RNA sequence: UCGAUGUCGGCUCGUCGCAUCCUGGGGCUGAAGAAGGUCCCAAGGGUUGGGCUGUUCGCCCAUUAAAGCGGCACGCGAGCUGGGUUCAGAACGUCGUGAGACAGUUCGGUCUCUAUCCGCCACGGGCGCAGGAGGCUUGAGGGGGGCUCUUCCUAGUACGAGAGGACCGGAAGGGACGCACCUCUGGUUUCCCAGCUGUCCCUCCAGGGGCAUAAGCUGGGUAGCCAUGUGCGGAAGGGAUAACCGCUGAAAGCAUCUAAGCGGGAAGCCCGCCCCAAGAUGAGGCCUCCCACGGCGUCAAGCCGGUAAGGACCCGGGAAGACCACCCGGUGGAUGGGCCGGGGGUGUAAGCGCCGCGAGGCGUUGAGCCGACCGGUCCCAAUCGUCCGAGGUCUUGACC
RNA sequence: CGAAUGCCGGCAUGAGUAACGAUAAAGAGGGUGAGAAUCCCUCUCGCCGUAAGCCCAAGGGUUCCUACGCAAUGGUCGUCA
C-alpha cells in the first residue's frame, strides 16, 4: 500500500530526562492489498478476497516487504517504525467549518473607536480600481476542518505491543483522536 | 513578554526603583522580555540620584516575572513580580549586591556576577 | 439606501431557472402495519392506533 | 437557559400526570433524559431523592405521587423509563413533526 | 512541603511554584489557596494546614 | 465623464516592477585581514515599536540584516475611517464706506440596511465519461512553502608590526513567520459544583423556588474550542543558467572562453518537499463483483421486471456540518439516550448527633451533587417497509 | 407615432431572498370546530406593579352587550375581533 498506517490515540507526555509530549497511535497491521506496479501493461491494485467479515458491508522497499508479510497472507504489522526515528505523518483536519476573515486567515479588524462599535470581524478589501475586477487571490471564508493535512520530521520515540502501538514525538497528529492518520517517513533532513 | 512601556524594578542597587520597557533586544521582529532576556528601556524613576537618576537611558536582563516560565523539566515557576537588573553592555550588572530571587535562567544565558550575588535562586 | 439593485431586468428565461432547481418530491409513504391504508412511513394514523401498541384513536 | 429549565419543568409534571405526551420532536427527546433521571432518583426514594426531584417540579401531590406511585412499578429497570415515539402529524402553518413519548409500559 | 502551607494541593508529579521579594518564598497548589494567599493574612487563611 | 468618476491622510486586504535596502552570485579597488567603496546579474523571502505632526513627508527615540523606489484613477467610501481641506455657525487677524470677503488660522458641523450579472470563495444539483457495479491510484496540470541573526571548533592558524580578523568546512541557540494541536501552560467553561444579600411562593423551622439580564453576585470549574502555550517547517540533493571564470582552437602561417565543442558558477529557473487534480469532453489504471428479463415492424442504441453487483430513501447517530453533500450505526444491534463503572470537577450535603444563652463548631463525610471525557450492559428508541438500479453501439485487427 | 427620467392603465422584475412593528417567554391537559401554535376552560411558568395601575377629562364618537357569520380588514392561522 506503499507506506505505514493507523489511528489517533491521545497526547500526553510525562518522563524522559527532560520530560517530552507525544502522542500515541492505533494500528496492529491493516492486511494485504495488491501490490504497486506498471508491470507488462498496466497493473496497479487487485483483491483475492481474504477480506474481513463485514468488509462486503461495503463490497522497491516499503511497499516490497509490503510484498513480504502481503504475500504472507493479509496484514503487516505496524513499528518498522523502531527506536526514534522520522515517519511524517497526514491526519484529516478536523471539521472546524465555515468562518471568518479572522481565523480563516490571521488579520487585523476593526481597529479601536470602532473595533466595537456594533462593528467587528470582515475583511477589509478587494481589489484597486483600474487593475479590474477580482483576483483568484486573497481567500476568502475559506472553510476549515476536512482539509487533508499533515507534517515533516515527525520523529517516532517509541511502541510497544499491549496492543500494536505507537508513541511518537510531538503530537500535532492533526485530527483528533479516534481518527484516521497515516506515517511514512520520506525526504528526511533530520535523518 | 514586558515591552513597550511595562514597568519592572530593580533589585540591584544600581539606583534605580524602577524601569520602562522599549525594545525587546534580540533583533527586529521580536516582542518579549522574559528572564535571560535582554531590554532597553530606562528609568521611570530613580532614587535621590544614587548613580542613575530618573529619565535616564538603560539596558538590563530579565530577572523576575510572573508570566510563568515553564522549565525544560516540565515544571514551573513564576514570580508575584516583574524586576531585573542593569548592565554595562558587556552583559555586566551595575548593582553590586542583588534583590528578590532569581532563576537559573541567568547562569544559563550569562549572567553569574547576578547569580552569586542573588540571595537566592530557583 | 439601495446601494445595489438587479442592474438590467431578469431573463425571463434563466429567472425562470434559477427557479428550476427546486423540485417537490412527494413524502415517501408506506402501506400501513394493517389498518390498511396507505401511511406515513413510521406511524399510527386516523386508521390505525397499531404499530405493535394501541395507542391512537377515532 | 431559564427558559431550557422552565421547559423540562412544566413538562416534567404534567407527564408524570399522564405517563405520556405531545410535544415535537426535540421537546420529547430531552424532556426525556431529564423527566428520566428524575424517575430514577424517584426510585433511589428517600429524604434526599425526594428533595431534589421536588427542587425541580416544585409540589407534593405529584413528588410523592411519582414516587410512591410509579417508581415501584419501575424499581428494577436501568433507566429507558420513557420511551419518545415519533408522531405522524405536523402542527399547522408551522410544518412541525410532533412526537408523543411515555413512560414505559 | 503542604502547598508552603496551602493544605491543599494541585497538579501532577510536577505541581508549581509561585513566589515574593526578600528572597522568600509561595510554594504552590490550587487556586483557591492562590487568591486568597496572594491577597490578605496567613493566620487567618483557615482551610488548610493551619486553621487545619 | 456636469441625467454626475466621491478629491487628503489612515484603515484593512494587496499585487505587480526594478533602477535590489537585506539578501546570493559575481568582476574592480588607491583590496592583504577585516570591514568598507565601484558596477554587472539576480527579485527569493524578508524589509520592526514609538515619538510629534488631520497628514504623506519629515525630524528624533531604541532596535535591525533590512529597516528599499514606484506602479495600480497618487489601489481601494456600494469596506470602515472620516482628522482634513472643502455646507450655514462663529471667531479673530485682515480687506472692504460698507456688504462679504482671504490655498491665514481656530471650536463644532446628519458618509445611505436587502449584490442582478460578470467576478471570487465555499458547498451541493445535472450529465457525461456508452455493460451494471464498490473499493484503489496515476498524476499532465495547478496551489502552498522558500528569510534570518547570534553563539562555537576549525583559528585567535592563513595575513600580521600591531589593535585585528577569513575564505573553505562544520556544531547550537533564537527571532519573525506558516502547518497543525492540547499533553504540559494559560482563557474559557450561561447553570457543573460552591459561598450571598433582597424578595414572593413554598406549609412555621429548616430544606428549596423564580426574579434580581437574556445566569442577580461573587469563587472555582473539565470536555470541545483556543494563545500567551506543544510538535513542526522553511533543507539537503539533482538538471538546465544570470553575472562571471576556464580548457580545447579556426578565420588574423604569431593571441583570443570562441560562431561550431566541452566545463566551471547563483537565497534564482525546472525537478525534489507538501496541497489539490482527468468536467486534462484525449473522461485515464487497476481489482472485486453482477450476467444476457420481457413483448411490441428493425440499423426496434424505444418502451417493462429485474440482479441488495449495489445503492438509495426513512430512521439513529457524528469536531461532518448554514442547506446539501461527507462518515459510522440501523434491535443477527451498542448508534443515540439511560443506567453503570471510571476519571474530573466542586469542597464535606440533606439528617441526627454531640460544645456555647445566641451566633455558630465539630461529627457522622474528603460528603454531597455531578454537563460533553473513557469504556460495559440490549432499560428506551434505530420495527416493519419502498425506489431505482446492468446488460453488455458500430468498424477494423491480434490472439484462443 | 420606440420614442418627450410622458400622461392613463394594466404587468413582469429582484424573489418566493427581504420584513412581521420592541429578546416582558412559554408548556401541558381537556372543550368546541369542516379545520384550530394562533378561540374556551384548566393546571405548570414568565413580565409589570409607579406601571404594562384603576380615574377625571381631551379627542373618537356605537366602537358595547347578545345570537348569529368570516368573503376582505386582522402584516400566518383563525370556528377568535
Amino acid at each position: 500500500v506503499q507506506g505505514f498506517a493507523g489511528y489517533k490515540a491521545g497526547m500526553t507526555p510525562r518522563e524522559g530526562m527532560e520530560t517530552v509530549p507525544v502522542t500515541v497511535i492505533e494500528t496492529p497491521p491493516m492486511r494485504a492489498v495488491a501490490l504497486r506496479a506498471y508491470e507488462q501493461r498496466p497493473l496497479t491494485e487487485v483483491w483475492t478476497d481474504e477480506f474481513h467479515s463485514e468488509l462486503d458491508r461495503t463490497l522497491s522497499d516499503r511497499l516490497d516487504h509490503a510484498l513480504d508479510i502481503v504475500e504472507d497472507g493479509g496484514e503487516h504489522a505496524m513499528n518498522i517504525f523502531r527506536a526514534g526515528e522520522y515517519a511524517d505523518v497526514a491526519g484529516v483536519t478536523k471539521g472546524k467549518g465555515t468562518q471568518g476573515p479572522v481565523k480563516r486567515w490571521g488579520v487585523q479588524k476593526r481597529k479601536g473607536k470602532h473595533a466595537r462599535q456594533g462593528w467587528r470581524r470582515r475583511i477589509g478589501n478587494l481589489g484597486p480600481w483600474n487593475p479590474s475586477r477580482v483576483r483568484s487571490t486573497v481567500p476568502q471564508q475559506g472553510q476549515t476542518g476536512y482539509h487533508q493535512r499533515t507534517e515533516l520530521n515527525k520523529r517516532l520515540i517509541d511502541i510497544g505491543e499491549g496492543g500494536p502501538y505507537t508513541l511518537v514525538k510531538g503530537s500535532v497528529p492533526g485530527p483528533d483522536k479516534r481518527l484516521v492518520p497515516f506515517f511514512r517517513a520520506v525526504r528526511p533532513n533530520d535523518q | 513578554m514586558i515591552q513597550q512601556e511595562s514597568r519592572l524594578k530593580v533589585a540591584d542597587n544600581s539606583g534605580a526603583r524602577e524601569v520602562l520597557v522599549i525594545k525587546v533586544l534580540g533583533g527586529s521582529g521580536r516582542r518579549y522580555a522574559n528572564i535571560g532576556d535582554v531590554v532597553v528601556a530606562t528609568v521611570k524613576d530613580a532614587t535621590p540620584g544614587g548613580v542613575v537618576k530618573k529619565g535616564q537611558v538603560v539596558k538590563a536582563v530579565v530577572v523576575r516575572t510572573k508570566r510563568g516560565v515553564r522549565r525544560p523539566d516540565g515544571s514551573y515557576i513564576r514570580f508575584d513580580e516583574n524586576a531585573c537588573v542593569i548592565i554595562r553592555d558587556d552583559k555586566s550588572p551595575r548593582g553590586t549586591r542583588i534583590f528578590g530571587p532569581v532563576a537559573r535562567e541567568l547562569r544559563d544565558k550569562d549572567f553569574m556576577k547576578i547569580i552569586s550575588l542573588a540571595p537566592e535562586v530557583i | 439606501a439601495k446601494h445595489p439593485v438587479p442592474k438590467k431586468k431578469t431573463s425571463k428565461s434563466k429567472r425562470d431557472m434559477r427557479r428550476s432547481h427546486h423540485a417537490l418530491t412527494a413524502p415517501n409513504l408506506t402501506e400501513c402495519p394493517q389498518c390498511h391504508g396507505k401511511k406515513l412511513s413510521h406511524h399510527i394514523c386516523p386508521n390505525c392506533g397499531y404499530y405493535d401498541g394501541r395507542q391512537v384513536l377515532a | 437557559s431559564s427558559h431550557r429549565l422552565a421547559l423540562y419543568r412544566n413538562q416534567a409534571k404534567s407527564l408524570l400526570t399522564h405517563g405520556r405526551i405531545t410535544t415535537t420532536v426535540p421537546k420529547a427527546k430531552e424532556l426525556r433524559g431529564f423527566v428520566d433521571h428524575l424517575i430514577h432518583l424517584a426510585k433511589r426514594g428517600d429524604l434526599h431523592a425526594r428533595r431534589l426531584v421536588l427542587r425541580d417540579l416544585q409540589d407534593v401531590k405529584l413528588v410523592r405521587k411519582l414516587f410512591d406511585e410509579i417508581a415501584p412499578r419501575y424499581r428494577d429497570r436501568q433507566g429507558g423509563y420513557t420511551r419518545v415515539l415519533k408522531l405522524a402529524e405536523r402542527r399547522r402553518g408551522d410544518g412541525a413533526p410532533l412526537a408523543l413519548v411515555e413512560l414505559v409500559e | 512541603r503542604e502547598c508552603d502551607y496551602c493544605g491543599t494541593d494541585i497538579e501532577p508529579g510536577t505541581g508549581t511554584m509561585f513566589v515574593h521579594k526578600d528572597g522568600a518564598t509561595t510554594h504552590f497548589c490550587s487556586s483557591k489557596c492562590e487568591n486568597n494567599a496572594d491577597l490578605r493574612e496567613a493566620r487567618n487563611l483557615e482551610w488548610t494546614d493551619t486553621a487545619r
